[PDB]
């Protein structure tokens, strides 16, 4: 489970409560609290923005993605070789880069069969759309990446057709490009 | 400093000294040394021990003249190899493993006077069946109790090398001292020849079972399948045609089933196939 | 991509260069991870209070740095500072390299932030600050080289203590991770033969590194060389993966290999031969290879 | 769609033509 | 006058005693810099147990002389 919502398996519930339940409990072990607690952090890697994955783009294999998960499940013998597992963590995003500093700001939709999921928000408890716009620098969900569509309204296309996650360039048509912005 | 990843590297002829002079003495506890070498901070090895003469009673053990070890060790340098004590071991035999009030005090000054001084518990009369209660205990410090007592996990293996019972955490553990793993130094040249001395034959495959007793043998058990026979008949049948729960008393209690009638039939081949075979090989071997 | 970087210069020649060996897909990839940005504070509060005098520490630091990959930004090092210098020994040393977790790649901005902390002047009598902060500068400098192997190449020729000697090693093979450079490569054989019995499972493990899937005559041989003679089992398990790290996907070329670590009795080494069948036979539906895993399996 | 299927009937044979294998094997060990 | 006392644990304790002292001192000066009771140590001298009734000079023991150290050995 990484980066998957109620709607993709409702297990995830079962098990964040399942992880509260082992953690906060007095009368376990310190080997079985310590599998839980490494739990929280990777079912909320990178602030859902990084993904693990042995397979590329373009069917092609990852020579460090490998690497850094066969080095961890030798977490057995030595606890700080579990800080390996970091190579592993590839982004999810889906940058129209087209110039070397061009970065517009391009409101891409997408189309869901279903309603919203896909980025949930932090809990604190002590007429739907299915169209939702974009900017650049924006996630997105592997499992989503064929029902996005590229805003036939604008003019502006890219060149490769934007049917996977990864990183594609803007096709200018126009003239008097603008918004860029770098903090 | 302290981790809990150390693991003492007894030898194969360490341990037959261990169970042997153990045995030795069952009611008075015998007492020795044990030698090895430290070969760096948390690995330890133990190769040779010998013993020390006592003259204890059955709960506690004294010693002898201090002018016997020294002399003892001098005399193994200049055969085979010298080392330095790691330690030392006893016998408890009537109980389980756990340190005693002089034991705790001898631990105090081996580990003052020598490095650190793994002392280790054998029971005797427990060794009988296939397993050993053999283990070894480690003094720890009363300061760094407000802190970890054997802190700082490096490694997880550390939790299913040993699971102290109810009967081990009532003496000292783990307010007094602790526990520490176990594995057997196994090579070659030692290990494959100690089996090939044992468990090995020459001619007991090619040797007749004398049927003097042999077939006498297989009177008493195709008599009592027989009767096993008579009981299967009526059990099943009845049960099937009566009721069909598949299930109480003939499930909670029962031994008469499809388990134990063909059993009788699979020693019956096996003592009679070979027992056939081996007498097929000689009449062509033997002209 | 070195070797048709080499090939290419054999302006538009300046900007193919730079997406080649790729230095704005680190930059927009860390855009994308300072721009976005979804870390609950209370679980890891729901956490840190449900904590006893316990070892847990290093359970929490490595969980944090987790999910704050790329995150950049240091908050717990930052309202609990006494909480973090609890743990001693090595907690130290994994939150220093937790520390380095955190800063996933800057190239330039973590060292300069981690030139800060010089591995000379932190403190005198503790080796594991600076032990994990050269672990730590080797896991943001991934796969980049350039002055960086130099730099710790140069530190690793006058280390001092042998803790030094662990994170310094690691950083380095990782740093140079699939380059199979000659120096970095002579500085290994030598630290693996200074019998050494803590560093070992260091060098092990980097060597590896800089031989990933490199098929070399003399290392595997040299390894297998070394570790049947030595006394230690940490010598023994940091060579067990590296003999399975210096090869990946040869589909045919390491049948006599995995015959020969199969074969021999040490169990470590037995078990080594596992890990580079499995290495050697990525994605691939080898029948005989899954019948002959099976087969030792049970 | 008359050629991708025959491979996939193929390695759907192969597979299970291993997975009948190491079980019975697994089944001599067992017993021991 | 300085002696090594050679114990069995490979380690050398050099102390500074005089001729005229005896064994208890050298007991009490060993607890001071250890931490042994003087009960609990046996002092050997060339393959001879030294009695804490008789000095040093009794036994020969002159200067740079090697000794012998035997803790208290007792189970239960
Ligand atoms: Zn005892």
């Amino acid at each position: 489970m990484i980066q998957q919502t109620e709607i993709t398996c409702p297990k995830v519930n079962q098990f964040r409560q399942l992880y509260s339940k082992v953690i906060n409990d007095k009368h376990d072990d310190v080997m079985a609290k310590f599998g839980a607690i490494l739990a929280q952090g990777i079912l909320d890697a990178g602030g859902h923005n990084v993904t693990i994955s042995l397979q590329s783009r373009t069917g092609h294999t990852h020579m460090p993605s490998v690497v850094g998960v066969l080095v961890f499940t030798q977490f057995w013998f030595w606890f700080p070789l579990s800080h390996f597992l970091s190579l592993a963590y590839t982004p999810t995003c889906v940058i129209g880069l087209n110039k070397d500093l061009k970065m517009p700001k391009v409101q891409y939709k997408s189309n869901c069969k279903p309603s919203t999921f896909a980025y949930p928000a932090p809990l604190e408890v002590p007429p739907e759309p299915n169209f939702q716009l974009l900017d650049n620098p924006a996630r997105v969900m592997p499992a989503q990446l064929k029902v996005l569509t590229m805003p036939e309204t604008c003019r502006y296309q890219p060149f490769k057709p934007l049917s996977i996650g990864g990183i594609i360039i803007l096709k200018d048509t126009s003239e008097d490009i603008e918004e860029l912005v770098e903090p | 400093a302290v981790d809990t990843a150390e693991q003492v590297y007894i030898s194969s002829l360490a341990l037959l000294k261990m169970l042997k002079h153990g045995r030795a003495g069952v009611p008075m506890e015998v007492m020795g040394l044990m030698l090895g070498e430290f070969v760096d901070d948390y690995t330890v090895r133990v190769i040779d021990v010998f013993a020390m003469p006592q003259s204890g009673t059955g709960v506690s053990v004294e010693a002898v003249d201090p002018v016997f070890q020294a002399k003892m060790l001098d005399m193994l340098k200049q055969t085979g190899r010298p080392e330095m004590v790691v330690g030392w071991y006893h016998s408890h035999p009537g109980f389980g493993c756990w340190l005693s009030g002089v034991d705790i005090n001898t631990q105090q000054s081996f580990e003052a006077l020598s490095e650190r001084a793994v002392a280790v518990v054998v029971d005797p009369i427990q060794s009988v069946k296939g397993k050993v209660v053999i283990d070894a205990f480690r003094l720890i410090n009363a300061n760094m109790m407000v802190l970890g007592h054997e802190p700082r996990q490096t490694t997880s293996n550390l939790g299913h090398l040993n699971k102290p019972s109810i009967q081990a955490l009532i003496h000292g553990l783990n307010r007094h001292y602790y526990s520490i793993t176990i594995n057997y130094r196994k090579n070659e040249l030692e290990q494959k020849m100690l089996l090939n001395l044992h468990k090995k034959s020459w001619m007991e495959g090619l040797t007749l079972q004398d049927y003097s007793e042999h077939c006498k043998h297989n009177e008493s058990v195709v008599k009592e399948m027989l009767e096993l026979a008579k009981n299967y008949n009526k059990a099943v049948e009845e049960e099937d045609k009566m009721t069909p729960e598949q299930l109480a008393i003939k499930n909670v209690g029962k031994q008469d089933p499809k388990r134990h009638l063909e059993e009788h039939v699979d020693v019956l081949m096996t003592s009679n196939i070979v027992q056939c075979l081996a007498a097929m090989l000689d009449t062509v071997v033997f002209k | 991509l070195s070797s048709v970087i080499q090939n290419l210069r054999t302006d538009q020649t300046l900007k193919m260069i730079k997406i080649l060996s790729g230095e704005m897909a680190i930059e927009l990839h860390l855009q994308f991870l300072i721009r976005n940005n979804n870390t609950d504070l209370m679980i890891l509060k729901n956490t840190k209070d449900a904590v006893r005098n316990s070892v847990c520490h290093t359970a929490t630091v490595i969980a944090n740095s987790f999910m704050h990959c790329g995150t950049t930004s240091d908050q717990f090092l930052r309202d609990n500072l006494e909480w973090l210098a609890r743990a001693t020994n090595w907690a130290k040393f994994t939150a220093t390299a937790s520390l380095g977790v955190i800063h996933k790649g800057h190239e330039k901005e973590a060292l300069q932030l981690m030139a800060t902390y010089l591995p000379k002047d932190t403190s005198p009598g503790s080796a594991y600050q600076e032990g994990g902060g050269l672990y730590a500068l080797g896991l943001i400098h991934a796969n980049h080289g350039g002055d960086i192997i130099d730099y710790l190449l140069n530190q690793l020729k006058n280390a001092s203590n042998d803790i030094v000697r662990h994170g310094g090693s690691l950083g380095l093979g990782l740093a140079a991770m699939g380059t199979a450079r000659q120096d970095v490569y002579d500085l290994l054989k030598t630290n693996l033969y200074q019998d050494d019995a803590v560093t070992g499972e260091a060098a092990g493990l980097a060597l590896g590194l800089v031989m990933l899937g490199s098929k070399n005559a003399q290392a595997i041989e040299d390894m297998v060389g070394y570790a049947q003679e030595t006394q230690h089992e940490k010598i023994l398990r940091g060579l067990a993966v590296g003999i399975a790290l210096v090869m990946y996907g040869r589909m045919e070329e390491a049948d006599a290999l995995i015959e020969s670590l199969c074969r021999d009795k040490d169990p470590i080494l037995r078990r080594s031969g596992m890990y580079t069948v499995a290495m050697a036979y990525c994605g691939s539906g080898n029948n005989k290879a899954i019948r002959r895993l099976l087969h030792v399996a049970v | 769609d008359l050629y991708s299927r025959y491979k996939k009937l193929q390695q759907e044979l192969e597979f299970l033509e291993v997975q009948e294998e190491y079980i019975k094997d697994e089944q001599k060990n067992l017993k021991k | 006058m300085q002696i090594f006392v050679k114990t069995l644990t490979g380690k050398t304790i050099t102390l500074e005693v005089e001729p005229s002292d005896t064994i208890e001192n050298v007991k009490a000066k060993i607890q001071d810099k250890e931490g042994i009771p003087p009960d609990q140590q046996r002092l050997i001298f060339a393959g001879k147990q030294l009695e804490d009734g008789r000095t040093l000079s009794d036994y020969n023991i002159q200067r740079e002389s090697t000794l012998h150290l035997v803790l208290r050995l007792r189970g239960g």
